[PDB]
RNA sequence: GGACCUGGCGGUGCUUCAUAUCCCUCUAGAGGAGCCUGUUCUGUAAUCGAUAAACCCCGAUCAACCUCACCACCUCUUGCUCAGCCUAUAUACCGCCAUCUUCAGCAAACCCUGAUGAAGGCUACAAAGUAAGCGCAAGUACCCACGUAAAGACGUUAGGUCAAGGUGUAGCCCAUGAGGUGGCAAGAAAUGGGCUACAUUUUCUACCCCAGAAACGAUAGCCCUUAUGAAAUAAGGGUCGAAGGUGGAUUUAG
């Protein structure tokens, strides 16, 4: 590390510099603070869960292909649910929703495990033990089952856009195979619900 | 190739192999023998060059000198032997170092009792030796004491032992400068330790250590016989505590409150006052209690009835 | 271990002078070079031959003022000018130390063809810096 | 010592002869001017600033050697003699009696500084129990007097100032207003200008933001400091840029015109922008491969 | 044999930790294919040295001849040398290093304790330890005081090199030394490390990231030409168009 641990983290963030924490603010005005990275931006079309699925898409640096895989799919998004609102009717289009982000926000609330398992070592053999799993591994592990059933090798000629977006619909509408892998996930820790008694956390 | 020569102090370094010789020459002498004018001969001012006889007779010279200074390394030193030859026990060490005190110890003779290469086991090294040893100090007039050093050399080792025991000193009464005031036994740990005190002219006819002791404390006839363990550091440790804690005619006569006095049968039934009490005389003589009451010694009795028969017993021995 | 030129330490006896001293790390950081040739730096030709005559000179002098040089020479070369310059100690007679100086200021000549000058500088005993 | 005293004598005539050889032959030869005059006379060229030559007065060079403690009576000096710690024990001692009397009557130094005032050697517990007896007497309600002995204990602090220093305004040009800043982030460099008013336009080695930059990352980074002070549209920049990459070069430029726009925008917002972390250098550099790895931090194959 | 002192060990207890290491974890690989390059084995008339960590693109920041010490054949005798030897011993060594070390100890000299034994020396509201010196630290190099470098003692492993050079001991001098000329570096097989891939975040072309198109992989083999060289290894073209479907156990690095 190239900061002195006296060096401090920027914050970004527009509805906190307008105006308890005043001796926050002082002495804020008193540390240094260190450099803020590339990928964060002061705009507000930025999500953060976006920007870290752009970069763990990345491939050896190239965050130019990453973006580009990943704008590409959220316009294709933006395609389907918008030819959907056209061949719609009455009703159902006012059911149908077409934000590129919410929806990948959303399929990816309803990918996201609750519980997980661990390899818990006890007489020799090794046990799968249900666990309660941090909101962090739990996210990152919804994050990483969809791209990884993106770059499953089953889907042959097909484009990245192509893949994540008819994955992310589906995920969206609580159907495939990222939802099947939460499923049997979830199936195992229940054939292993004794087994949690290993835990010691 | 000059340029792939080296400096002798290298080459001796690999020679030894002691990490796991140039002095008899003058700054110009050549084998040509061209004896120039600012080296060898002085600066009357030509150049000149000696002949095959003078160069003969020099190097032939130089030659002899070499094995002349062959010689001087090898004679032979005369080391005094202690106890018997390649043994520490009768050595003389010197006088003990002057102290930093502005103080001197020059009637003071220091001498070896017991040399062990003692080991202990090191986490990186293994058997790391230390030689401990145990020196004593006398001067022949009362004040003598033991200790011991030890280093990981043997000169070290000595000098530490020999600077301590001249400040760990005794002080040994005698009863004419020559013997002990009474007989002595006495057990240190499991080391049993018998002297008598002994006419003049009886000679030191003790354990080789207890002589030298007593040769640095100067009694000059004792008997002492030692038995059970024969460890030296306890042999030094117990007679240096059974001749401080003797108890002297005077005291004797100061404790009683009466005469001390002595019956040699070399001058005959005349009565010779040792020590008088310097306060009071009692007047209530002495319980003659007879039949007394006493711890006698098996070997003592032996001896007076003549039943111990020894063939190692009273040999004609060297003197003291 | 690093055994370069790094007298190790002995018992607490052992004289040792400022450059003996000092390991191969602190070569220009606390020593400094004992030999000011030109040739290394950044461009030049004749660097190779200039060291091949160093060694020469440093064994040279140390075997022609025997026993005498306290610590090694200064092989100083700024023009034409190759210099000598020297620590030796102050046991022979000045008559023979200048001998030797006229010896080698002009067998030096004569052997690297330029002026050569030796500055001796007598001092009583071999210095010591640190006792290792 | 004589030491001392003839080195003292032998300085003194020394830095005499030394603004004879110079020119300052008049009596008041600086020490600065000493360091001057030698640093000349001998070119240093090491890399110690204790490996060069020197000469001051035998007062600093020499250290401080203690005086005898006891006359030619035996019959040492201090009463605390024996404990072999006088001026600590003695020290400590006086500061037990005044928090005594005081309560009758109703940073801090280091540990190296005190012992270079008590000519002792100290541990540092022996530190640790002076300092908590005298934040005791400070704590305590003392008088001037153990207030100028808790002031010569404590020394100097040294506080720094972490305003960003701002650039004038160069009223110039025809009649504009611009600041001409600078910025640097792997091994690129941009010196950028900035006018008041403008609405918006680059000028980056001659061709605007969206031809120097083709990367929406990179035009991001440019927008960066407008969209954190809310000033988009509201002025314009000109920069000249050399070396780096295709994001180096974005982030040395959002440096610059940050360091520029501080001018232009209030010191209120300047230090805002600053704890946005948009007015410090970054310091992440490439590292060096070294000998016998596969990398700067990366190794071969097999090692355990 | 009894009892100890010190050290090492314990599938040794308690506590506190490791953080790129200890696990759960995170990213990219090895192990599967081809090629390059070391090594083992086989082979040859055909060097030597490294050989768990700490050998295995290692002496070599480098062998067509030379290098070269190997082999074959033929010659030379005060031989470039007040000869020589790359002969034997790294278990005689200097030299220069590996390793613990991604450690903090090694300690002269004293003093005390242990009935003056091997040995041991802790309590800051303090019970005997005091300490020069080396080492870490500190100071320096690079862009900061950060990080990375350098640095890391005593010793361990008779760890690596008599072949870098020097060299003790023992040997040769019709020889084991010296020179000339020509060959030695091949795979039924195996293994270590790399390089390139098995494509769709890919392939070719422009551009050097806003297009068109496709819908793959030899730096091998054979042929041509060129470079350098007395004498071809390298380079470009041509040709071809392998095996190969992201690799188990185990493992590496961050
Ligand atoms: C046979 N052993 C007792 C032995 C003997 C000698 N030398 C002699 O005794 C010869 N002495 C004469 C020449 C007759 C005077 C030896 O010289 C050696 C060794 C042992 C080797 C072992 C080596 C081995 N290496 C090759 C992998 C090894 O396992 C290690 C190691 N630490 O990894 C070694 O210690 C080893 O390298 C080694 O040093 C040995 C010898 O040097
Ligand atoms: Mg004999
Ligand atoms: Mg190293
Ligand atoms: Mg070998
Ligand atoms: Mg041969
Ligand atoms: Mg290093
Ligand atoms: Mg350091
Ligand atoms: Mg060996």
């Amino acid at each position: 590390s190239r900061y002195s641990p006296e060096f401090k983290d920027p914050l970004i963030d527009k509805e906190y510099y307008r105006k308890e924490e005043k001796y926050v603010r002082e002495l804020k005005k008193t540390q240094l603070i260190k450099a803020a990275p590339a990928g964060k931006t002061s705009s507000v079309f930025e999500d953060p869960v976006i920007s870290k699925f752009t970069n763990m898409m990345m491939i050896g640096g190239n965050k130019v292909l990453a973006r580009s895989l990943m704008i590409q799919t959220l316009e294709a998004v933006k395609r389907k649910q918008f030819e959907k609102y056209h061949a719609a009717s009455a009703e159902e289009q006012a059911t149908i929703e077409r934000n590129p982000y919410t929806i990948f926000h959303q399929a990816l609330k309803n990918c996201e495990p609750m519980i997980g398992l661990v390899p818990i070592l006890k007489g020799g053999r090794f046990y799968q033990v249900p666990v309660p799993l941090p909101d962090r591994r739990r996210r990152f592990l919804a994050m990483k089952w969809m791209i990884t059933e993106c770059r499953d090798k089953k889907h042959q000629r097909t484009l990245m856009p192509e893949k994540l977006s008819h994955k992310l619909l589906e995920a969206f509408h609580n159907q495939g195979p990222v939802i099947k892998r939460k499923h049997d996930l979830h199936k195992m820790a229940e054939a292993n619900r004794a087994l949690a008694h290993y835990r010691w956390w | 190739s000059f340029f792939t020569k080296l400096t002798a102090d290298e080459l001796w370094k690999g020679a030894l192999a002691e990490t796991g010789l140039n002095r008899g020459q003058i700054i110009g002498e050549g084998r040509y023998g061209f004896l120039w004018p600012g080296l060898n001969v002085p600066l009357v001012q030509t150049i000149a060059q000696r002949s095959k006889e003078e160069q003969e007779k020099v190097e032939a010279d130089m030659i002899q000198q070499r094995e002349e200074w062959d010689r001087k390394k090898k004679m032979k030193v005369k080391r005094e032997r202690g106890w018997s030859g390649n043994s520490w026990g009768g050595i003389s060490l010197g006088p003990p170092d002057p102290g930093p005190c502005g103080e001197t110890y020059e009637d003071f003779d220091t001498r070896i009792l017991e040399v062990r290469n003692v080991f202990t086991m090191t986490a990186k090294e293994g058997r790391k030796k230390s030689i401990r040893v145990l020196v004593a100090v006398g001067n022949g007039k009362g004040a003598a004491g033991f200790s011991i050093g030890k280093a990981t050399d043997r000169m070290d080792a000595f000098r530490k032992a020999k600077n301590r025991a001249v400040h760990h000193l005794h002080y040994i009464e005698r009863y004419e400068d020559h013997t002990i005031f009474h007989d002595i036994s006495l057990r240190f740990k499991r080391t049993h330790i018998k002297m008598k005190k002994q006419p003049k002219g009886y000679g030191l006819r003790c354990h080789r250590a207890i002589i030298t002791i007593c040769r640095l404390i100067g009694i000059k006839d004792m008997y002492a016989k030692v038995s059970g363990s024969i460890n030296m550091l306890s042999l030094t440790q117990g007679l240096f505590r059974g001749l401080s804690r003797q108890e002297t005619h005077q005291q004797l006569a100061d404790k009683k409150g009466l005469h001390v006095v002595e019956i040699r049968e070399e001058c005959g039934p005349l009565p010779i006052v040792v020590a008088s009490p310097r306060g009071p005389l009692r007047k209530d003589p002495e319980p003659e209690d007879e039949v007394p009451d006493v711890k006698l010694d098996w070997e003592d009795v032996k001896t007076a009835q003549g039943m111990k028969r020894s063939v190692w017993s009273n040999l004609k021995r060297a003197a003291t | 271990k690093n055994r370069a030129a790094r007298v190790r330490v002995s018992k607490g006896d052992k004289p040792v002078t400022y450059e003996e001293a000092h390991a191969p790390h602190y070569i220009a950081h606390r020593k400094g070079w004992l030999s000011l040739h030109t040739g290394n730096l950044d461009g030049e030709d004749h660097a190779a031959e200039r060291t091949v005559e160093d060694v020469f000179l440093r064994k040279f002098m140390w075997g022609t003022f025997p026993g005498c040089l306290a610590d090694q020479l200064v092989l100083k070369r700024r023009g034409n000018q190759l210099e000598i310059c020297a620590v030796v100690l102050r046991q022979l007679s000045p008559h023979k130390y200048y001998f030797l100086v006229g010896y080698s200021e002009t067998l030096l000549s004569y052997f690297y063809k330029c002026p050569v000058r030796l500055h001796l500088q007598t001092v009583p005993s071999k210095v010591v810096y640190k006792y290792l | 010592e004589d030491f001392i005293k003839k080195q003292i004598e032998e300085f003194n005539i020394g830095k005499r002869h030394l603004a004879n050889m110079m020119g300052e032959d008049p009596e008041t030869f600086t020490q600065e001017d000493i360091d001057r005059a030698i640093a000349y006379l001998f070119p240093s060229g090491l890399f110690e600033k204790r490996a060069r030559p020197v000469m001051k007065h035998p007062e600093q060079i020499f250290p401080r050697q203690r005086a005898i403690q006891w006359g030619e009576d035996g019959r040492p000096f201090h009463y605390l003699f024996y404990t072999g710690k006088q001026s600590y024990y003695s020290l400590m001692h006086d500061v037990y009696g005044m928090l005594l009397n005081l309560e009758k009557h109703q940073r801090w130094l280091i540990k190296e500084e005190l012992e270079e005032m008590l000519v002792e050697k100290l541990s540092d517990l022996d530190y640790m129990q002076f300092i908590r007896l005298l934040e005791k007497l400070l704590t305590s309600q003392c008088g001037a007097a153990e207030e100028e002995f808790v002031q010569r204990f404590r020394r100097s602090v040294t506080l720094e100032s972490k305003k960003q220093l701002i650039e004038p305004v160069q009223y110039d040009e025809q009649g504009m207003a611009f600041s001409k800043s600078e910025g640097k982030r792997k091994t690129a460099k941009a010196e950028a200008i900035v006018y008041k008013h403008g609405s918006g336009r680059i000028k980056v080695n001659g061709i605007d933001y969206q031809l120097y930059f083709p990367i929406t990352q990179d035009r991001e980074q440019l927008m960066f400091p407008f969209h954190f002070v809310d000033r988009l549209g509201k002025h314009d920049v000109t920069c000249t840029v050399s070396g780096g990459g295709r994001s180096a070069q974005a982030g040395a430029i959002r440096l610059a015109m940050a360091k520029a726009l501080c001018s232009f925008v209030t010191e209120d917002e300047v230090e805002w922008m600053r704890q946005a972390g948009l007015l410090t250098t970054d310091p992440r550099v490439r590292e060096r491969k070294k000998p016998g790895q596969e990398g700067a931090r990366r190794k071969f194959t097999w090692k355990k």
